[PDB]
């Protein structure tokens, strides 16, 4: 485990999110796996234990830019995706003297 | 004026560029329910035993709001997981675009518009109010704002629905011109007109934003009212002769105070109370502003609407998103016709006996001469048997006119 | 929703344990450890501490249920644009450009199941805006020029498919001066023999 603070400034790695004991920071970045905050993302990877690092945006690639060049697809493909969507919830009803009187006269009686 | 037999067509045009600005999150805040009612006091503790299931209620209910303000900023600015490098040589057509794309001499990521709404935009721990900070900086949510700026400038709409595929700007603006119904000779005959106007509308986009934001400040303004109210409650009896519950401790024995440690609970349980409630409902009010931002995100920027007056006010072209704390800030290319001037019109034209309707324009008639020309702008053109289909007599149509047809195949005849 | 439901009775159900400051919680034990006049005010603390959690019970699920209806009003405008024909309205019906969709049914709720068209492979080419003739611009009707760079063709502009460049996939609107990038390439008249 890492244990992470919050306001409290002092393995141990000093951050804006607090201190954090007991992972190893390390200068390799990868996508974010476990948010902490401030751009901090912590894994279990190379042995493995519980690293710390600094969050990858996205991915790099490079961008071909010309004033007079145009790219054509020429191949296409289909795929099939997914979207889960609630419509409905249980329905439900309580009734206001058996939860706030079990068996009682009088507590019916305070109730008028 | 209305009439049966005129119209009046647009001659010329102008571009602009419109401002809106829409909140995405706000302050993320956790407050303990222990510290709040009770002190460094044990005895505190034991009364409030009594009532554990709120103090649960109340810490769980502020991380499930927590992580609200996490899924409204990861559903806006992330429409891309590549990150699509700035070309360096700056020449797109004559679009001088030295204003939203961030210059890289400048320290932060930036461009000059962001840092005029940063300009513009506007101890506490120990009662146990924290502020935790948020999951992403402003350089990481500059770098996205970069790349889905850069995307429209470098691939047009086919990267978001696909892998990215370059294009000259040129045929990309007159891409957007057909959508809207406008030819695209216009563009191409009028391209440096349209560059100075679009640097000249960024121009006043960047003196209007120095001169506003009425609905950036007050997310943050209910936040820390809030919380002063909350803070004023401390010095509130409830009926109690002390606001100090070591005071209480100090003069009298434990049995001799739990009247007043009661009535100290039960107050300040319900300003609790009342502090979840009002964060429940802005946070959902904030969630209605965080879907419909996600959908300008990926209407306006990726595409081309053809809903009128969803994306600014006129015929939209294209935005340009930017970033400025807690919210981001659209920028939509309206394109607005200007001059007009009246003319007679006939719904067909009668020739041989046969009612010649037109294919994609409208009749017009300027008396010596009778033209055919694009609904949205003006240009005359000759009647040829190339620019109408024929259907039917002429005896069904209420208004018709009689006039030559010139067939191209005459000289096809020679 | 099962889990939010769940605790949300759970709580309701562990609340019925506490005295509320009360010497107990049992209905019948404050009948028997004291007179009724003076057992009205455990009763009537019983009765404030319940209330109290009931009213938390009541504005809780007021407050799902109207996320629970926003999410149900967008269904049915999925339900009304992705099934039902074509939207042109780009990740509103799933990533890239989409077909047909399929409505699946599924305990409290709907799986939509969308048919994505992405395109894949690309080559390079080397474009023109237009194209000068003799004297006269010729515009493509609605695809874009594009060229080999030993053969001159136009296509649409999303598909390669190449095809030979004719006076019937062009209109012209005026002179090659008005326009920057125009290239030297003759055209083709496919009429001229039918006239010999
Ligand atoms: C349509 O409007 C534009 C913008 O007003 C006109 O462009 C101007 O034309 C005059 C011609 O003398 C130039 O002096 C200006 O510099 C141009 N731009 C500006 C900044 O106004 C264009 O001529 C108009 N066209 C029609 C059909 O009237
Ligand atoms: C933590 O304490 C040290 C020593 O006082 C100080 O130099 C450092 O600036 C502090 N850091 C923070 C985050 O307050
Ligand atoms: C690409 O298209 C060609 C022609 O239809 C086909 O022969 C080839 O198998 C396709 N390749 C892929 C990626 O499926
Ligand atoms: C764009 O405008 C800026 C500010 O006037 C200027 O410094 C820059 O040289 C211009 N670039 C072009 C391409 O004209
Ligand atoms: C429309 O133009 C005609 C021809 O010049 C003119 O006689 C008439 O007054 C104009 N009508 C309007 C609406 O100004
Ligand atoms: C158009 O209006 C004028 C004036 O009322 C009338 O004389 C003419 O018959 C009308 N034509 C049609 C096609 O209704
Ligand atoms: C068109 O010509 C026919 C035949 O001369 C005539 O009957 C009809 O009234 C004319 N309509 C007009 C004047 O547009
Ligand atoms: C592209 O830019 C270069 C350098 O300005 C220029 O020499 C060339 O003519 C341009 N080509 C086109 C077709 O715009
Ligand atoms: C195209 O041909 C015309 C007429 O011969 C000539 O004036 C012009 O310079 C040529 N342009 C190119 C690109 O060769």
């Amino acid at each position: 485990v890492a244990v992470l603070y919050q306001g409290v400034n002092c393995n141990v790695f000093q951050t804006r999110a607090g201190c954090l004991i007991g992972a190893e920071h390390v200068n390799n970045s990868y996508e974010c796996d476990i948010p902490i905050g401030a751009g901090i993302c912590a894994s279990y990877q190379t042995s493995q234990s519980i690293i710390a690092y600094t969050m990858s945006l996205g991915a790099e690639n490079s961008v071909a830019y010309s004033n007079n060049s145009i790219a054509i697809p020429t191949n296409f493909t289909i795929s099939v995706t997914t979207e889960i969507l609630p419509v409905s919830m249980t329905k439900t009803s309580v009734d206001c003297t058996m939860y706030i009187c079990g068996d009682s006269t009088e507590c019916s009686n305070l109730l008028l | 004026a209305y009439s049966n037999n005129s119209i009046a067509i647009p001659t010329n045009f102008t571009i602009s560029v419109t401002t809106e600005i829409l909140p995405v999150s706000m302050t993320k805040t956790s407050v303990d329910c222990t510290m709040y009612i009770c002190g460094d006091s044990t005895e505190c503790s034991n009364l409030l035993l009594q009532y554990g299931s709120f103090c649960t209620q109340l810490n769980r209910a502020l991380t499930g709001i927590a992580v609200e303000q996490d899924k409204n900023t990861q559903e806006v600015f992330a429409q891309v997981k590549q990150i699509y490098k700035t070309p360096p040589i700056k020449d797109f057509g004559g679009f001088n675009f030295s204003q939203i794309l961030p210059d890289p001499s400048k320290p932060s990521k930036r461009s000059f518009i962001e840092d005029l709404l940063f300009n513009k935009v506007t101890a506490q721990k120990f009662n146990g109010l924290t502020v935790l900070p948020p999951l992403l900086t402003d350089e990481m949510i500059a770098q996205y704002t970069s790349a889905l700026l850069a995307g429209t400038i470098t691939s047009g709409w086919t990267f978001g629905a696909g892998a990215a595929l370059q294009i000259p700007f040129a045929m990309q603006m007159a891409y957007r011109f057909n959508g809207i119904g406008v030819t695209q000779n216009v563009l191409y005959e009028n391209q440096k007109l349209i560059a100075n106007q679009f640097n000249s509308a960024i121009g006043k986009i960047q003196d209007s934003l120095s001169s506003a934001l009425g609905k950036l400040q007050d997310v943050v303004n209910q936040n820390a009212q809030a919380l002063n109210t909350l803070v004023k409650q401390l010095s509130s009896n409830f009926g109690a002769i002390s606001s100090v519950l070591n005071d209480i401790l100090s003069r009298l024995d434990p049995p001799e105070a739990e009247v007043q440690i009661d009535r100290l609970i039960t107050g300040r349980l319900q300003s609790l109370q009342t502090y979840v409630t009002q964060q429940l409902i802005r946070a959902a009010e904030i969630r209605a502003s965080a879907n419909l931002a996600a959908t300008k995100m990926s209407e306006c920027v990726l595409g081309q609407s053809k809903r009128v007056d969803f994306c600014g006010k006129g015929y939209h072209l294209m935005s340009f998103p930017q970033s400025a704390p807690h919210g981001v800030v659209f920028l939509h290319v309206t394109y607005v016709p200007a001059q007009e001037k009246n003319f007679t019109t006939a719904p067909a034209i009668c020739h041989d006996g046969k009612a010649h309707f037109p294919r994609e324009g409208v009749f017009v008639s300027n008396g010596t001469h009778w033209f055919v020309t694009q609904r949205n702008f003006y240009e005359p053109q000759i009647i040829t048997t190339d620019n109408t289909f024929v259907s039917g007599n002429c005896d069904v149509v209420i208004g018709i006119v009689n006039n030559t047809v010139y067939d191209p195949l005459q000289p096809e005849l020679d």
